[PDB]
């Protein structure tokens, strides 16, 4: 620790206060993941020891790389590559011009391709979301913060009462299936695309309910024929209103028609039939892709 | 349950 | 998604030879012994029970003990403690919501300290440098049973029985990967409840045959047909009830056809 010149506080969240700062002797710089620590009533709490173990085994470009654990008596500090701002805060301050389509495609390509590599090393994130996401000014975008990340070599039972977030959570955790699959995480990718495309978030719901009715407002409402099993879930009433679903291009106007297609295969409602990361990379929409950078 | 071994 | 099948278990099939144990350790611990070990297992085992944890919270438990012996020397005293930050840890990384310290200290009837027990915590940790993600036998059975035509729920239930059975004994079952224990397992489960046999699907997908699978099959078998005697009954008695099926009350076969 003796080495590392805390320069200043560029966030925090889970664990607590995180710093920028540099390697006093080699010169790199690196956020600082500080946490505190309950050495007499807790112990190392569940979201440090799953940070640290699933990303001690991803070692990929679109993925935070974790650096170091420093493992002190009363503290336990994790050393991150340094990168320069999250999805979300950039999306304020792009908002109005919005970001630019072909940088959208490239942050898609990159989420796909480090959420394949997640997920076929059984670790689903759980927890995707704009202000999870980090960009560096050479246009690459990482997966971070693995804190309510699971590892699913027995399926993941799900959260009583959800923890996650209501934004981008998928309908089959709405309806309070057992399990988690691999196919949240590409809702909350879906819902993401969309953001970035049409500079407001697709499904703001206010409460498990709302988000629900959200959803089935824009895409529909859920049937056995579309999902089979809906009906007899948990969660699932009788009494939910029937809407139509709306065209897409009624939804993401801007996006072209190959963009609408696969927005269209993350959202479809059925975890069983929703796309995998995997095929998306393959998907016609990334023919063309490029690498353009942001202007943070 | 103290082991005892 | 069966998208991801394959690579997962491909990579199970990598990770589970760097999270191996030493297969001669409890011979180079000058005070405990397989039977200490055997004893401390089945306490796991019925802390289990008793806060409604899930299986490979006490599969994942009992691999951070073996990987913390072959390595550190622990006094006979001081194994229950070990065996505690354990079943901790597994609670952290695997369960929704865990346990209390509190509870884990009051598991062992205020022998250790809560202070005691967390800074075991950190010492395990520090030992398998944070590698808590080892792939277990509860692992490639959950993996396999996707291959059981036709699905049955006896086969999974007595296959699990048979697998946590082989956490209790190092004597043999140390030398053995969780996936062929879980191998052997699946098999022997399959052939006592139907007299099916270890299906053609997963010899090509493993790379297991039959034949390779024998020598652990037997010492699962034998094991199988003792398990009543044993010294230790606290899995039998959990996989009485009727969660299960009873599967622990069905009549091993004294022959494996083989």
């Amino acid at each position: 620790m003796e080495n590392f010149q805390k320069v200043e506080k560029i966030g925090e969240g889970t664990y607590g206060v995180v710093y920028k700062a540099r390697n006093k002797l080699t010169g790199e710089v690196v956020a600082l993941k500080k946490i505190r620590l309950d050495t007499e009533t807790e112990g190392v709490p569940s979201t440090a020891i799953r940070e640290i173990s699933l990303l001690k085994e991803l070692n990929h470009p679109n993925i935070v790389k974790l650096l170091d654990v420093i493992h002190t008596e009363n503290k336990l500090y994790l050393v991150f590559e340094f990168l320069h701002q999250d999805l979300k805060k950039f999306m304020d301050a792009s908002a109005l011009t919005g970001i630019p389509l072909p940088l959208i495609k490239s942050y898609l390509f990159q989420l796909l391709q480090g959420l394949a590599f997640c997920h076929s090393h059984r670790v689903l994130h759980r927890d995707l979301k704009p202000q999870n996401l980090l960009i560096n000014t050479e246009g690459a975008i990482k997966l971070a913060d693995f804190g309510l990340a699971r590892a699913f070599g027995v399926p993941v039972r799900t959260y009583t009462h959800e923890v996650v977030t209501l934004w981008y959570r998928a309908p089959e955790i709405l309806l309070g299936c057992k399990y988690y699959s691999t196919a949240v995480d590409i809702w909350s990718l879906g819902c993401i695309f969309a953001e970035m495309v049409t500079r407001r978030a697709l499904f703001p719901g206010d409460s498990e309910i709302d988000q629900l009715f959200r959803i089935f407002r824009t895409l529909g409402t859920p049937d056995e024929v579309v999902w089979p099993g809906v009906t007899s879930m948990p969660d699932y009433k009788p009494s939910f209103p029937k809407w139509a679903r709306q065209d897409f291009s009624k939804v993401v106007p801007p996006l072209d028609e190959d963009g609408r297609s696969l927005l269209s295969q993350m959202l479809h409602y059925d975890p069983n039939k929703r796309i995998s990361a995997k095929a998306a990379l393959a998907h016609p929409f990334f023919q063309d892709v490029t690498k353009p950078v942001p202007h943070l | 349950r103290r082991l005892i071994f | 998604v069966p998208d991801y099948h394959e690579d997962i278990h491909t990579y199970l099939r990598e990770m589970e030879v760097k999270c191996k144990p030493k297969v001669g350790y409890m011979k180079k611990q000058p005070d405990i012994t397989n039977s200490m070990r055997a004893i401390l297992v089945d306490w796991l085992v019925e802390v289990g029970e008793e806060y409604k944890l899930q299986n490979e919270t006490l599969h994942l438990a009992v691999n951070y003990i073996d990987r913390f012996l072959s390595s550190m020397s622990v006094l006979r005293g001081k194994l229950q403690l070990v065996g505690t930050a354990a079943m901790l840890l597994a609670s952290k990384f695997e369960e929704i919501y865990p346990p209390e310290v509190a509870e884990f200290v009051y598991i062992t009837d205020d022998t250790y300290t809560k202070k005691q027990v967390l800074r075991m915590e950190h010492l395990v940790l520090k030992v398998l440098t944070f590698d808590l993600a080892a792939p277990t036998v509860n692992q490639f059975l959950t993996q396999y049973f996707l291959h059981q035509q036709p699905a049955n729920c006896k086969v999974e239930s007595l296959a699990m029985f048979l697998g946590e059975l082989s956490l209790i004994d190092a004597d043999p079952y140390l030398k053995y990967l969780p996936s062929v224990i879980a191998g052997a397992a699946f098999h022997l489960a399959l052939y006592t409840v139907t007299g099916q046999s270890w299906p053609e699907s997963l010899i090509r997908k493993t790379g297991y045959t039959l034949e390779s699978l024998k020598p652990c099959l037997m010492d699962l078998h034998q094991t199988y047909l003792k398990a009543p005697q044993h010294a230790q009954q606290s899995i039998r008695e959990k996989y009485k009830n009727s969660k299960y099926h009873g599967v622990s009350l069905l009549n091993p076969p004294e022959t494996l056809n083989l």
